[PDB]
């Protein structure tokens, strides 16, 4: 039961910790491709 | 003189000829925007 | 939470009261926000305001508590709010109770932090003197008072200068998006008209070096914008400038021009 | 007792709508006719509440003179937003569109001080727009000039 | 070829649940401790909480499979309460088993996203919602892995349906008071 | 009032709504009634409310359809000067 809980645990923040990385990477190349025409 | 936007007739655009007086106001109209005679225009004084 | 201002919300609050400020504060025109709103009233509130809470489930934060009572102005952590918002209730039945409770709100939240800023509403002007009066209250650090009374007759009498002044104002610092209508009637140009904002932003060093009138001219005919201590309304013969334009976007430009 | 300082300024004692005392001031030739409400916070209950300012405006709308008076520049103040659909008979009245597409708002013949709210959103991102907006309706408006009623509660 | 029931063990299940409980409940209450007097998160954490309530597309895709997932593991308590309690089933012949094995697993991975987008996670752990995640996941992992059922702490699936108004008020079809109440109370 | 309705079956009908609200009037199809006759209270407390309710109806009908004849019940001779004020109110087309 903790086993797979912690797994959960581990997985969902590790997704979230790559989706929100690669948002934030995302917004730095918009906003620099913004700048030049 | 900075000129804001313009008071259009309501019925201006409108082909059917009218007696209607109300205007509306349109506010910071694009450069190529269309004009019509029958128009009036905010606008600023600099003057005392 | 580090990096996340906050803004606590009080007075009048309701259901509509809040539902109009939320729309008008989290709006999807409006540019990306990463405040949090605060709300602290002493009344618990009904099922349709908690469902509208639960819509704005990670922006919107509700706390039962007395704006007198320093306690609950400690549990809202007041100290670190970047701003407290005073709402009032226009609709009374007489202006100096409300106007009176709300000089007892910014009476209370200044002897709490007095460094902290205020933006309340007012339905009278000598109520609005009287918060002038108070000694932690000082309007250069970003203390203000929207006075509804001398607004709407500010307003009516620049109306009654030059006719249809008033809504041009009214649609010009409210928050709006874009429509577009395939009609050819009067309603396409008015909500053509009513999609522009008013923004401010700094000019570069050649528009500052540069005379009024030919910086309004070059932002309007090459930026297309309008460019409307002391606040000069459009002077004759570095610095802020007041734009309207359809969004801050293209008021940002302004300031990268060669 | 606050305007007794102000040039070119008449009190005509009467109700604001009899027509007698609307010809006699020639409402026809005037800029603007401004209806104003004091005591219309009180009346609680949309059934009850600004009959005077729509009957008014009705009642200046239907003059004759020897023109009519639909034509006469007409700004009234309203507390129900639901209430603007009385003030012109032309356009097609719905409780569900809202104040800012409503004809006699887009025409500048209706205030309220529903819309002015949303200012406390723009007061919070920009007070200079506050500012700009201050200076712009009551004519420079300038902070000292705000201490010095403040003080002495009148003009000098 | 399809035998009978004999030897009766259920302290298994049960005490997966109560570890899974109070395990977690002793390590926040020590993490407590240890904080007090010294004895990219918050990004995580507004995205968890922005995928729980209906903000996205994604957050009302997650709302709508937790409604009819939890629907489905109360309709598949029901068929598995139809059979005896204690029971010797293995995994690979009953279709129920798989179906019930992805729903715990959607269950805790969303019981996972929820503590991610929790503010206190000790009021967090002590939640009706989290408790009967506690006692029903672990208990279906051990049946699964003994290939033995039993018909342990099962109906605390049906006090999923309490949570039933909030789902409707995230995806904005509940705006009333009176609906809200009706829908509060039968749901309860 | 519902077995007063229910005695006079098929002449009365009854319906619930407000004569402000422009919805309530497209339900009873008051643009293509003959008439609109709007009763008063005629023991009412303050009269001069009763007659302001009775304009503002009469308001609200002209404002739906300007071209429907009203019959109505006036309590003061201002407010009837009041209601003859009122842009769409003709007599010659039978408003009384
Ligand atoms: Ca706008
Ligand atoms: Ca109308
Ligand atoms: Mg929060
Ligand atoms: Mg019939």
């Amino acid at each position: 039961g903790p086993a797979s809980f912690l797994v959960s645990l581990a997985s969902c923040l590790a997704l979230g910790s790559g989706l929100t990385a690669c948002r934030a990477r995302r917004r730095r190349l918009r906003t620099a491709a913004l700048r030049p025409p | 003189m900075l000129c804001f936007g313009i008071y259009r007739l309501r019925d201006a655009h409108l082909s059917t000829p009218s007696q209607c007086t109300k205007r509306y106001v349109i506010t910071n109209p694009p450069y190529e925007f269309e004009l019509v005679p029958t128009d009036l225009i905010f606008c600023l004084m600099q003057f005392d | 939470v580090s990096g996340r201002k906050h803004i606590v919300v009080c007075g009048h609050i309701t259901l509509e009261s809040v539902s109009n400020f939320l729309k008008a504060f989290l709006h999807k025109a409006r540019d990306d926000v990463n405040v949090e709103i605060v709300f602290l009233h002493n009344i618990s509130p009904n099922l349709e305001l908690e469902a509208l809470f639960k819509r704005h489930f990670t922006q919107v934060e509700f706390y039962q508590g007395s704006v007198l009572n320093p306690h609950d102005l400690a549990r809202v952590k007041i100290e670190s709010a970047d701003a407290c918002l005073i709402l009032a209730n226009k609709y009374c039945a007489d202006p100096d109770a409300e106007d009176a409770s709300n000089i007892m709100r910014v009476i209370s939240i200044k002897n709490y932090h007095p460094k902290i800023r205020i933006i309340t509403q007012m339905l009278q002007y000598h109520n609005k003197a009287h918060l002038l009066n108070i000694p932690s209250w000082n309007w250069k650090e970003g203390d203000d008072a929207i006075c509804l009374a001398e607004l709407k007759l500010g307003f009516i009498a620049q109306s009654c200068l030059a006719q249809g002044l008033s809504t041009m104002l009214a649609n010009l610092f409210s928050m709006r998006s874009f429509i577009k209508i395939e009609e050819d009637t009067w309603q396409k140009y008015y909500l053509e008209g009513v999609s522009n904002e008013m923004y401010t932003e700094y000019l570069s060093s050649a528009f500052v070096g540069l005379s009024f009138p030919t910086v309004c001219e070059l932002c309007f005919v090459k930026l297309k914008l309008l460019m409307i201590s002391r606040i000069l309304i459009n002077p004759g013969n570095g610095t802020l400038g007041f734009f309207i334009a359809s969004d801050a976007k293209e008021v940002k430009r302004a300031f990268f021009y060669c | 007792e606050t305007l007794h300082n102000f040039p070119k300024v008449s009190i005509l004692p009467g109700t604001p709508l009899s027509r007698a005392d609307l010809r006699a001031v020639n409402i026809n030739l005037c800029d603007m006719c401004v209806i104003l409400s004091a005591n219309q916070n009180n009346i609680d209950d949309t059934s009850l509440q600004d009959k005077e300012c729509i009957l008014a405006s009705l009642n200046i709308k239907s003059m004759q003179f020897d023109t009519t008076g639909v034509n006469i520049p007409i700004i009234t103040e309203l507390v129900n937003d639901t209430n603007v659909q009385f003030l012109d008979q032309d356009d097609d009245d719905d409780p569900d569109t809202e104040l800012y597409l409503t004809q006699p708002f887009a025409c500048g013949t209706a205030f309220a001080v529903s819309v002015l709210d949303s200012l406390m959103s723009a007061t919070y991102f920009n007070d200079n727009i506050l500012t700009l907006i201050r200076t712009l309706v009551t004519g420079g408006a300038t902070p000292e000039l705000e201490a010095l009623i403040a003080e002495e509660n009148a003009l000098r | 070829p399809c035998d009978s029931r004999g030897q009766r063990m259920w302290w298994a299940f049960l005490a997966s649940s109560m570890v899974t409980f109070f395990g977690g409940l002793f390590i926040i209450l020590l993490w407590r401790t240890l904080k007090y007097l010294w004895t990219w998160m918050t990004s995580v954490k507004d995205w968890a909480g922005v995928m729980i309530s209906a903000q996205t597309l994604t957050g009302r895709v997650l709302v709508v499979l937790v409604f009819a997932l939890s629907i489905g593991a109360l309709v598949i308590y029901f068929i598995d309460s139809s059979n005896p309690i204690e029971s010797c089933q293995n995994f690979y012949k009953d279709f129920t088993l798989q179906i019930d094995m992805a729903f715990n697993v959607f269950f805790l991975l969303y019981f996972g996203l929820r503590f991610i987008a929790a503010n206190d996670k000790l009021w967090f752990w002590l939640e009706v919602n989290s408790v009967v995640d506690f006692f029903t996941v672990p208990p279906v992992f051990v049946s699964v892995y003994l290939n033995r059922s039993w018909l342990g702490l099962r109906f605390l699936r049906a006090l999923r349906l309490i949570q039933f108004s909030e789902i409707l008020q995230f995806l904005n079809i509940l705006k009333t008071s009176n609906s809200i109440k009706l829908v509060n109370l039968l749901s309860i």
